[PDB]
RNA sequence: GGUUAAGCGACUAAGCGUACACGGUGGAUGCCCUGGCAGUCAGAGGCGAUGAAGGACGUGCUAAUCUGCGAUAAGCGUCGG
RNA sequence: CCCGGCGAGGGGAGUGAAAAAGAACCUGAAACCGUGUACGUACAAGCAGUGGGAGCACGCUUAGGCGUGUGACUGCGUACC
RNA sequence: AGGACCGAACCGACUAAUGUUGAAAAAUUAGCGGAUGACUUGUGGCUGGGGGUGAAAGGCCAAUCAAACCGGGAGAUAGCU
RNA sequence: CGAAGGUGUGCUGUGAGGCAUGCUGGAGGUAUCAGAAGUGCGAAUGCUGACAUAAGUAACGAUAAAGCGGGUGAAAAGCCCGCUCGCCGGAAGACCAAGGGUUCCUGUCCAACGUUAAUCGGGGCAGGGUGAGUCGACCCCUAAGGCGAGGCCGAAAGGCGU
RNA sequence: GACGACGUUGAUAGGCCGGGUGUGUAAGCGCAGCGAUGCGUUGAGCUAACCGGUACUAAUGAACCGUGAGGCUUAAC
């Protein structure tokens, strides 16, 4: 009645991928000094 | 005579969805249909819509008698998935596939 | 935690803007590259 | 181990299983049927059959007691005004619990508890 | 805490060798309406054990 | 015949492997040009205070957006085709 | 037109030479994942192949053979760079 | 009166557990220190890379510091993998 | 009236390979003999895209706390209304700034999005809404500072400054 | 998951009745005291999971699966 809406403005999902390097600490596995 | 019904681009994983389509397979359309109604799944939904739509496709655009309409064939295959993303710790970000399936239900006599 | 961006559109402009950039040389060669790179901003401007 | 104890704690603290327990009975006397899952009825009555032990018998002292254990003075006075003079030869059982289905929210385990009377 | 070798799509199976679903196969009748429904629970209609319950 | 006793045994498929048929996901390959790439030859080597390059904002019957234009605004005049 | 939520998707109908050319659109490979069918598989240890070798399924042939798939058991055998 | 005292805001940061693909690329929770001062906070400005600035730690200078980032030399060079 | 390419099957050579025709396809491909190569991949912690595995496994974001009865719709634990029950209260209530930028209000919709469903939405899509002599901005004036006619210096470029 | 009892030919759970037990003299009212408070009715009231009962409520007829006499060979009887 009213009319179903066909637009889909957001229908363009796209979507990417990203990772950031983590900080670690490996001093006492260390075996050495 | 053999009737198909499809649900193409479903919105579950084949998995489960297969996992309710395994449990009708080669059974009389009526006694499917009880089965189905009385399944707590998402998926047992989805495929009673598919399988009563092929009841009434053959009812209509083929002959008739329901009464002794058998599921012959059902299967699901994978569909397109949606790729998404879920924010994970220490700004890394991860894939998350939103998997869809194409849902085919043959019913014969 | 507080990050490094602190938005403020004062200091943007002044440190930044199209008049920041004319007011030195080098400044006008940074306009000058954008330009003819083709850069539909060129300038933090707005 | 879990043995010979009794009451279930519904993934609930103490004090939040009796305020809830407390609306509910509060519920049910005011609609006398009304629909939860399966195991917070088989609950209720635990809680609600008592309150109309207490209500068929009418002073001052049970109707304190009522009010202590439901702060409503409705839901009081509906107990000792008609629930009580309604079951007072039924010895227990004042309830009835029937399944009814699953949710389709979460697919819980829904069932009715009702007052066995409701004016039939 | 991670796997050394990828597994086989023959585990996968293996392992989903007792992920099937059962069916209920077991509809009761009701005795007045006629309708099915689950074995001690109410017909979709609001009948159990012949009478009728909710309405 | 039957009955026992001993010897032996097709019959199992929850699942799974292989082959084969047939689908789905996915986008290769072949084919094709909208565009690129390297030359050759003939020009032209500038523009701008009569306001440049580059823009902003408007303008149609419009709603963005692109293109043309500039309040004479998808345009005006004149001479030619 | 039918199912469905006046959904989505599908089944028909017509259009076209062709719709597994239906717009998620030329062809449509591989990895990947289904569904069926044939055979083998729940007392047997390991680079999973190869050499012998029953049986079964089918098609040719029609007793008998042959081909193909699958393969009990056995000899040997610890990938590549 | 006090670079007084206790103690909120506020500004810090001694300890413990937890979290470690975290709620967070250093937090949360429980305590802890100061809290009219060598105090804290807002809004502008100023000092620039062998440079700044530093109650000092090779600290900090846009989650980057025994020498920031961006672009060029530059396809630096590498008896090495 | 069936090109390349695929997908098959047979045949043939020491091999790399070739050849034939079944199917799909729908428009190209090329014996020979010469000539030129962006001429042959399985690995380089190769590169780019697709799809696996773990795996239906972990999680679903402060342990402030909910339960009924309705309504609506195709459907409601989550939407709405009512009734009680918890939580903050120098905050979790307001009011603004900075920054954002239409998120505001209203109607439709449910694909995508919302860590679940969603009938709901800061989602989509449309329409409306911001009304000032006194409030601000602009503007009068100046601080830190910046720029600075001339000027004084500095190969240029520029620096400093009345 | 399994395991055990029970489904009306029934005590399998709740409630209910009676007890037990734990706490310690409930509410209401009276009395005394200016009052706080005491006292009495009153060891009264209440009491999770305990014991002994009791069909008041819920354990529903179906249906489902599983069959129709069990290979062969010799040897005895």
């Amino acid at each position: 009645a009213n009319g179903e809406d066909s637009s889909f403005g957001s229908f363009t999902f796209t979507v990417e991928l990203f990772s950031t390097p983590v900080w670690i600490w490996w001093w006492p596995r260390i075996r050495g000094p | 005579m053999e009737t198909i019904a499809k649900h193409r681009h479903a919105r579950s994983s084949a998995q489960k969805v297969r996992l309710v389509a395994d449990l009708i397979r080669g059974k009389k359309v009526s006694q499917a249909l009880d089965i189905l109604t009385y399944t707590n799944k998402k998926a047992a939904v989805l495929v009673k819509k598919v399988l009563e739509s092929a009841i009434a496709n053959a009812e209509h655009n083929d002959g008739a008698d329901i009464d002794d309409l058998k599921v012959t064939k059902i299967f699901v295959d994978e569909g397109p998935s949606m790729k998404r993303i879920m924010p994970r710790a220490k700004g890394r970000a991860d894939r998350i596939l939103k998997r869809t399936s194409h849902i085919t239900v043959v019913v014969s006599d | 935690m507080k990050r490094t961006f602190q938005p403020s559109v004062l200091k943007r402009n002044r440190s930044h803007g199209f008049r920041a950039r004319m007011a030195t040389k080098n400044g006008r060669q940074v306009l000058a590259r954008r330009r003819a790179k083709g850069r539909a901003r060129l300038t933090v401007s707005k | 181990m879990r043995h010979r104890k009794s009451g279930r704690q519904l993934n609930r603290n103490s004090s939040h299983r009796q305020a809830m327990f407390r609306n509910m009975a509060g519920s049910l006397v005011r609609h006398e049927i009304i629909k939860t899952t399966l195991p917070k009825a088989k609950e209720l009555r635990r809680v609600v059959e008592p309150l109309i032990t207490l209500a068929k018998t009418d002073s001052v002292a049970n109707r304190r007691l009522a009010f202590a254990r439901t702060r409503d003075n409705e839901i009081v006075a509906k107990l000792f005004n008609e629930l009580g003079p309604r079951f007072a030869s039924r010895a227990g059982g004042y309830t009835r619990i029937l399944k009814c289905g699953f949710r389709a929210g979460d697919n819980a385990p829904m069932a009715y508890i009702e007052l066995v009377d409701r004016s039939e | 805490a991670v796997q050394q070798n990828k597994p086989t799509r023959s585990k996968r199976g293996m392992r989903r060798s007792h992920d099937a679903l059962t069916a209920v196969t077991s509809l009761s009748v009701d005795k007045t309406s006629g309708e099915k429904h689950l074995r001690h629970h109410i017909t979709a209609d609001g009948y159990y054990r012949g009478r009728k319950v909710i309405a």
